[PDB]
């Protein structure tokens, strides 16, 4: 099948076995700002739904299913990869609908719906959008699709932005600094420093931040999911073209997406970024693994390029430069280990951000 | 990888 | 070979994938008391080494290695499955021990040794000691050892003791009450709140926990790793009488471990008792889904089960009965899947 | 020189020996607040930089230099008389930046500069702002100023405000009640309990405290540098009047103070205030030896007086009065002296 | 003068105006161990003070001379130079014995005795025995003992023994490893590493230890100070042949130092092991730039030479080797800036000290 | 599993 | 005076 | 040095 030629085996295993506890569920579902916003979008959209029948991709608990019910779906088709599907077709058991909701254990490109869908619902969603690449499986189950059917979610919002973050930046060598000593134990493990170094920084960080670290209003790719195909996914070329608007060290790209469900009603939007309520999908920064120095009225230009891989996810290969200073940077990141920086601290304000005596 | 999703705190 | 058939591929992938990453080398050799009691060991008992043929099982970034160098090894065979194989190797060079420690990449089940060896030396303990199945490629290694040959570690005493923690006991089973609602979004969850309850208290808790909430005595069962082979690891039946030495709810069962380093010269210990200095070990503590109660004076016998299954850990089986009134406690839960709860 | 007759030499030794240490530098820069809020107020007005000549009062490693260098600076000199100036060398030689950077050695007021500047950067705020008595080398440092020139910090507030802290009193009164005793091995102290009040309230404290105990809006005194000269910080004259916004016994004043960077593109503030996240400057609190009770609404008058001393700092004299009762209290502190509670 | 001669007046004048301190004597007072100590070897020895004549050099607060008074002295010079002579002068009025104690105020090198006497008391002990040189005015003294007078304390005995402590050691380059990053707020700071490195190993770390981190037993050198004179204390070598006893790697030398007041009565002992109650004279570890590996049964051999200087202090040279492999280690410290490590936490044994299992 | 070795604070 | 910045931890 | 005597704990 077109999954099973995409991903190592063993990427998909650790991947459903994830995917098959209860408690990842919960903590998608107990997300308010994604089951509210998904729940919003499908009941608020009720013609979209209201006798139509309906895909749900990756359905999970299920959830997705019981809104497009609770909005009048005449058959949902719920389709789900992960050992998750046996506990969904006990919830439609037991909510005495399994005469609306038909729970199909299997991965989207290997079941065979019977037949064509109105409306296609997924949360394929995973942290800067891409990871997972269940991207692509929400695309493939456009086979499925009725001509003129619509897709909830319909289109993705990637947003770019330059950031400041000495402390973050700093981190890395920190750390990595262990190995900078002749005399471990009697071991001189320098040697090795240089490598720790490229691993820290060869790792996204996922955690959140404030906006004021960013220095550029941030540049948006988008991915409609209407017309996009799958092979549109495994190469994705993002330039930029920032212009500073604070003078400081950049130090990476952060990142956050949003998604709209452009139903017949209202356009529901689901958003990430820092200015809104956190959300289980964070925001992710790409570290660069040598600063660049910009002044507010540069230009920072460069490509970030996404390459999928067989682990379900992508290398992130990112080059920016000063054009008016030419100092170039590159990095690349593994998508796939991230480093889970939250804390729960409220993220701090630049230094310097004060205009006005604090004092005061 | 290891955790898809990650954790959001209740 | 005897390492691929144990182990179903998508376990040994993100296995030797996870040991692959120096951060994760770093928080071991952090890890003082560990590093600290692997070089006492070693070097107290330096004679174990002086001049000996030394295997390594999982070096890791090597650091037995060197001690077993500093001891003064003619040879050591440093063996790592794992690409930190290629770091320990750029170690060896900048330290010069080039002439001492041979790193050979591969699976130990898998390596071709170039002659037996002396002592072997590793670090096969994974949380609760038995998880990673490690202590069957540590007595696999056996083969390589000269009749008269040495273990570092020489044996590991696993202690468990039953355990009172209301608190931790809330925490899982008021998570696990998520599915108890009956209008989520008006979705009713509550037909799942069995399966929920039974996958939150599948896991092991891994933290450190105060010695005063243990209620008995602790019972050791050990393993000589110098007398044990590969196949009785396989199955570990650990039987318990507890005699309770204070009333009130028994939780279930908290596990640590102690190896010891039984060398020429003095036996060193290490200890993840929860007494002593924490570890990155931790201790670990298998919750019951509905508590005992028991009185002080009271008998809590059962049995503790742990069967090797393919990802590379254990299908844990705790059956706990207070005698004086039959109530009984049947549990099961995953090695490989605990909780963290340490912050 | 300006600067030896002022001071005497066995506090000037004592005092660039203190900046000679790394650590003592490392310990600056790592406060993330301080360093971070001199690179922004400096790359943000990166035009009053641009391919502008730039002195370096106190250079230290050298780490403004360096902001001014990346902000476009021409030629910048960085004058440092203690030791580190040596390694603020190695620095610039290290950073490719010995054609833009110039360490000068020596006290500026004694070194001799090739040329006039456009702007004058420094941090030559001590705890409480005044202490080290280095404002006065800023502030002589404007003879090599340009007309239009600029200075980084520009201003400096000096904030103080009224505080109630029974624990910080009764701690301080209760060690010198150590020579209350009568019969310590035998041997009357009590003739020296006097000496030892006045020793220990003669102390600044210098920690972080909450701003609840803060029982009055903060008075600000403003020390204005472009316009300042020299011989202004020899006597610094701060009156006050609190109007009380709480009851309760004022156990002395709170210090704290902000200074600005009043840059051509914006200005931006450094704040060492107890809301604002803590500095190594951390917050000044001075005690009165018998506090004085305060009604909500009565008002606080008196003067804070700062007289120069030869040993690079300042003989602080705080009277206070509540005026509906007459309540006075006279208060003698040595700058010089602090106690260092932060644990 | 001899002080004037030896001292440059930068030091003398921080080193007075600290003593000037009454919080400075009450932290020397407030010391159980050093003033019961002191109280016991006077009192107990009432037949060396009844009717004695006393000289206190260097007597701070005049509590020594007090003692001596409730021994039954008959008159008692007490020196002071710091300005803690006036408080002293205050405490004697007070306790109504201006005829038995006389204050003078001045360093006991430029004073004018007007008369010799039977015994010398004095606590001219630093850190390391050695530091602040007051050694040397409680020699220069003896210009006023009597023939066959006595000096309370009598004889010092400094400890040396080697330790091992990797967390000591490792928290050098820790430190140092501030240095070691290409971009802190864009700037390299490595080229400055190796001299924060030289300056940590140059500290000598004063705080407490657990007598399992010591591999062999102590080496005493020993200054008699009714026999030794001034010069003799200018230039100290301390030879060491330590038996390791515990194989391990060896980070540097531990210093601890007893005084005894051998009465005619009794011979009372003050000690500062690490056995012993903690002091505030604590311990002193002095650090190897490089750690020597030793095993039970080698010979650890080498010398301590401390050089006075005109800080009031001594230049420490540390060279020691292996004999077994020849593996040498210099170091050079400053005794004048030390570095204050103790924390309060009571100190950990070293790793791998339990023979038995901890759990049983 | 997911991390045989966990993470221990320094 | 003796120590005119003080320590602040990181 | 700046401190002779270190402080004591009470
Ligand atoms: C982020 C949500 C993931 C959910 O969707 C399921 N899932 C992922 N990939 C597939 C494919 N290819 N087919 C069906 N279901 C899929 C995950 O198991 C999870 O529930
Ligand atoms: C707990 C420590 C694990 C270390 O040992 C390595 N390792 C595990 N399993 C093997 C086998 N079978 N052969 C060689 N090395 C092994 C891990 O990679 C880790 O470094
Ligand atoms: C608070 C920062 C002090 C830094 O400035 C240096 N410094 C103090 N006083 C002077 C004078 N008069 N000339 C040059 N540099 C001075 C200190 O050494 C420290 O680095
Ligand atoms: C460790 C105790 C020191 C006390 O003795 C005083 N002191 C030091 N050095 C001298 C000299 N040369 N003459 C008289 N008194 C001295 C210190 O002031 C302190 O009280």
């Amino acid at each position: 099948s077109v999954f099973s030629e995409r991903t190592e085996e063993s990427s998909a295993v650790q991947y459903f076995q994830f995917y098959g506890y209860l408690s990842q569920q919960q903590n998608m579902m107990q997300d308010y700002v994604r089951t509210g916003t998904y729940q919003r979008a499908i009941l608020q959209n009720h013609t979209d739904f209201k006798d139509k029948i309906v895909l749900d991709v990756g359905c999970g608990s299920g959830i997705l299913s019981f809104f497009a019910a609770q909005a009048g779906a005449r058959k949902i088709y719920a389709v789900e990869a992960s050992t998750m599907a046996q506990h969904a077709e006990v919830l439609v058991k037991s909510n005495n609908l399994t005469d609306r909701i038909v729970v199909i254990p299997g991965k989207v490109e290997e079941v065979s719906l019977p037949e064509q869908v109105d409306i296609i619902i997924s949360e394929p969603m995973g942290y800067m959008l891409f990871n997972e690449r269940m991207l692509e499986s929400y695309l493939h189950a456009k086979k499925y699709l009725k001509p003129s059917g619509n897709m909830f979610p319909t289109i993705g919002d990637v947003h770019l932005a330059p950031f400041t973050d000495e402390q973050l930046y700093m981190e890395q060598f920190t750390k990595a600094n262990f190995w900078y000593q002749p005399s471990f134990h009697g071991v001189d493990l320098s040697a090795l420093r240089g490598a720790a170094v490229d691993e820290y920084f060869r790792q996204p960080v996922v955690d959140t931040f404030d906006i004021r670290i960013l220095m550029a209003k941030s540049v948006k790719y988008t991915v409609n999911f209407l017309e996009a195909k799958e092979g549109d996914l495994h190469r994705i070329e993002i330039p930029f073209k920032f212009h500073m608007l604070h003078s400081g060290l950049v130090h990476g790209l952060a990142f956050w997406f949003d998604v709209a469900f452009i139903g017949s009603i209202m356009t529901v939007w689901l958003s990430t970024a820092p200015t809104e309520p956190l959300t289980h999908w964070y925001q992710v920064r790409c570290l660069f693994q040598s600063p660049l120095f910009a002044k507010a009225g540069d230009t920072l230009s460069g490509t970030c390029l996404l390459i999928a891989n067989k682990r379900q996810s992508y290398d992130i290969s990112i080059v920016a430069q000063v054009d008016q200073t030419g100092s170039k940077s590159s990095n690349l990141l593994d998508l796939k280990n991230p480093f889970f920086r939250y804390t729960g601290t409220t993220p701090s304000p630049p230094p310097g951000s004060h205009y006005t005596s604090p004092s005061e | 990888g290891k955790a898809p999703r990650k954790q959001l705190a209740t």
